[PDB]
């Protein structure tokens, strides 16, 4: 009676109750949590498989960037960017590592160039003095690991205990047999043996804003699981 | 076999204590290939490294116990083959002049050799091989 | 619950590690090694015969160096030595084609022969820039070993010290 | 005791003292030789094998162009020109078909289309006049062979009698497994037994001109080799 | 020191070779061979079921012909004279891609059936242009029949009539 299935960073199997989203600390980098998973009402148990089972982690940060009369079209992040499988070349990234909307102008902002490792960005159009532009490149820096909760919050340990990185993560194309993730681990949790990610780096993160255009989610976790029903 | 070994250990004492071997009688009375003990050197002239990326080699014709050298210049070293397996061994001119071994009886042979980083060349002079 | 695990256990190297050392190097010095890897007490390494390498070695400005660069990898024992007797990976630079060949099968650049490093045993990544060309940056640059999350490649193995009676004998090894 | 390694039109495992370059003569065609590879103080041998062991070589020529006060934006070339893997797409060709720098202006010249078989280009930019200019497109139309040498210059004989022309070595893409090159041969060269690479064709070749903008050498051979230590 | 060989040779044919021979062609004209192949002396050649052809058959302008157009590689006896009994690689033109072609497993076309040529036999290469069409040029043009470099593709097998003692038997073949 063992069927896969696929979790989300909302909803879904949880009914946006039991899961959460959260941030993470940045000025004294800590590795925190930003999401969980509980189980919920109604199951056996949940087995989580690494290398036997995938998974997909899209993340982005934000800012707020001004503008002015003689706007500059050009900005630097204190967040470094990399591709994702290839080229930065915005057309055929198989999604773009930045994403720019004018909060004034409500409506996007394209890109006309990149300063690759620089870390800084050409903008194709001319903001406005005091008009205000919101970003989400993509987050890179930083670590990830896995962990456990025995229905308190003593934690049982963690699944792997050496963490794995997020530009490694961007860099590996998702999307493709073989190429895919498969992390090592093998765990299994029953009801409310609540199960947390975790990530230290000093960078933000961002699950919502209500203004980034693109399907009101910034960012996004999914994965793969074999249910006992 | 047994008693053969222990005639053989008892001849190889003989040779090494020069004392129960009569051979040194006859010895004393004019050079052979006994007496004469076969070693190594080189001539007068001291023997020139001017150049780098470039392990000297020097074919003793016999295992070497000790060695002596003497120089006038910074160089480096090998008794293993230097490239494949072999320490460094650096030289200062301050202690050109040395030996090592002797009651370490060093089963070397086939000597590597090299210029080291200095102001000139490395004119040597060698003494080797009382095995 | 978790599931037990064994010693063995499948890695990739990079940069941002502790254990792991780097420094920045110059042009037409290629004695001076941009990466020094160094054995961790109690935890032997291993790599097979054949395992991916990212030699990611960028210019300052973010840039590929000169192709006429070349890369060797090198064992080496204590006393900072290299060693001719066990060396990996000898290549040129510009060959690699980076963007795809951390992904693809074929582009993947193997080893030439296996290797095991002790508790205390130094690798070295020599890099012979010919010379006049752009210095070189780490912080601009990355390197791995292995390709343990997919499925197709190899990692590396790792195993602690404590977990083994033949730890002697690799010991002699060396 | 048998290890694998690399060789290289520079340096290297020889110092650039065991090995040379050199150029070609053109107005008789003659197999002649470009690099060599003399065994240095250390190795016991070397080994090639033909179906075993790869191979790359990107030869370039050069030339001289003038400009005009009505430039003409477009050349001739009597060295034909061939893609490498695919298409004239020049973003697109694993490495360029062609090079150009300008003279009196330090900087690269720009190309915006080819005359595909016919052996001409089209530039970007404008030259301007008495301006010169250096190109340096890819060799084809040029035959190759390997030999052997008996410390002296009694050559043993060849490799392999039969030779292997260069349009088709750009042709093969080079960088993907099993469509890599892999000649026929199988020989072995102990100290001071030099190897010599030959060519026959009618252009030159470059192996450096100090002013070529992309790494100091203009083209290269490289090579596998197995090696006793 | 060389390595010794064998008398088997894998090899690749192409225009620019002695023996080969070529000329152009004018549309609806199929019987003028553009391409004459001719046994060396004291050579015989083979090939297998399956080896590949790169038929770059392109316009005076680099340019390749109509997709109507149509080869047919046909061995010939001596007397200049065509033979059905015996023929290799009736196909079309505009299929091949030429520029992926040369290169990958899967575009290569492999023969039809196996070969064997003796000391001066014939094969041609007619050309079926429709009519109408732009004319065949040679030197703007290619052709190859084998894969000796690569390791996944076959290769066209020479060996020297004298170290052989079948040559007689494989004379009767004809």
């Amino acid at each position: 009676q063992t069927q896969e299935y696929t979790l989300s960073h909302t909803g879904g199997l949880l009914g946006s109750s039991k899961v959460t989203t959260a941030s993470n600390q940045t000025a004294p980098q800590r590795e925190t949590a930003i999401i969980s998973f509980e189980v919920p009402r109604k199951f056996s148990e949940i087995e989580y498989v690494g290398q036997r089972d995938a998974t997909r982690f899209v993340p982005r940060t934000t800012e707020e960037i001004t503008g002015t009369a003689n706007d500059d079209t050009v900005v630097q992040l204190q967040a470094n960017i990399q591709p994702i499988a290839g080229e930065e070349d915005m057309a055929d990234q198989d999604y773009p590592v930045v994403v720019a909307y004018n909060v004034t102008q409500g409506a996007q902002v394209e890109i006309a160039d990149v300063n690759y490792a620089t870390d800084e960005v050409t903008l194709a159009t001319d903001p406005a003095d005091g008009d205000t532009v919101k970003l989400w490149p993509i987050m890179g820096d930083g670590e990830v690991q896995f962990r456990l909760v025995n229905q308190f919050g003593q934690e049982e340990g963690r699944v792997y205990p050496w963490a794995t990185p997020l530009y490694r993560w961007h860099d590996f194309p998702q999307l493709k047999r073989g190429r895919e993730i498969n992390l090592h681990g093998s765990v299994t949790w029953q009801e409310n043996e609540t199960v947390e990610v975790l990530l230290d780096a000093p960078q933000a993160i961002t699950w919502e804003d209500a203004d980034y255009p693109e399907g009101q989610y910034v960012s996004t976790f999914e994965q793969d699981v074999e249910i006992t029903l | 076999v047994n008693v053969l070994e222990s005639k053989e250990f008892g001849g190889t004492t003989t040779v090494d204590k020069d004392l129960d071997v009569t051979k040194n009688v006859t010895r004393t009375d004019e050079p052979n290939e006994d007496n004469t003990p076969d070693y190594f050197s080189t001539g007068k002239d001291r023997v020139l490294v001017p150049d780098t990326e470039e392990w000297e080699r020097l074919g003793f014709g016999i295992v070497a116990k000790t060695v002596n050298v003497r120089t006038t210049d910074d160089v480096l070293l090998a008794f293993a083959n230097p490239n494949t397996n072999g320490p460094t061994f650096k030289i200062r001119s301050n202690e050109s002049p040395f030996t090592i071994g002797g009651d370490a009886g060093i089963d070397t042979a086939f000597m590597w050799l090299k210029k080291a980083e200095s102001a000139q060349n490395d004119p040597a002079v060698e003494i080797i091989a009382y095995r | 619950n978790i599931g037990n695990l064994s010693a063995e256990k499948q890695i990739s190297l990079y940069d941002g590690q502790p254990f792991i050392s780097e420094q920045d190097v110059a042009a037409g010095d290629p004695n001076t090694p941009a990466l020094t890897i160094e054995g961790p007490d109690g935890y032997v390494i291993a790599v097979d015969a054949g395992t991916p390498i990212a030699p990611e070695f960028r210019d300052s400005n973010g840039e590929k160096l000169d192709p006429s660069t070349r890369v060797i990898v090198q064992k080496c024992d204590r006393q900072g030595n290299p060693l001719g007797d066990g060396i990996i990976f000898n290549d040129t630079l510009g060959r690699f084609n980076y963007n795809k060949m951390r992904t693809d099968p074929d582009y993947m650049r193997k080893t030439a022969k296996s290797l095991m490093v002790d508790e205390r045993e130094i690798v070295k990544v020599f890099v012979d820039v010919p010379d006049g060309a752009n210095g070189y940056d780490a912080e601009r640059s990355r390197f791995t070993l292995g390709d343990d999350t997919s499925d197709f490649g190899k990692a590396v193995e790792i195993v602690d010290h404590d977990d083994l009676t033949e730890g002697e004998t690799q010991a002699v090894k060396s």
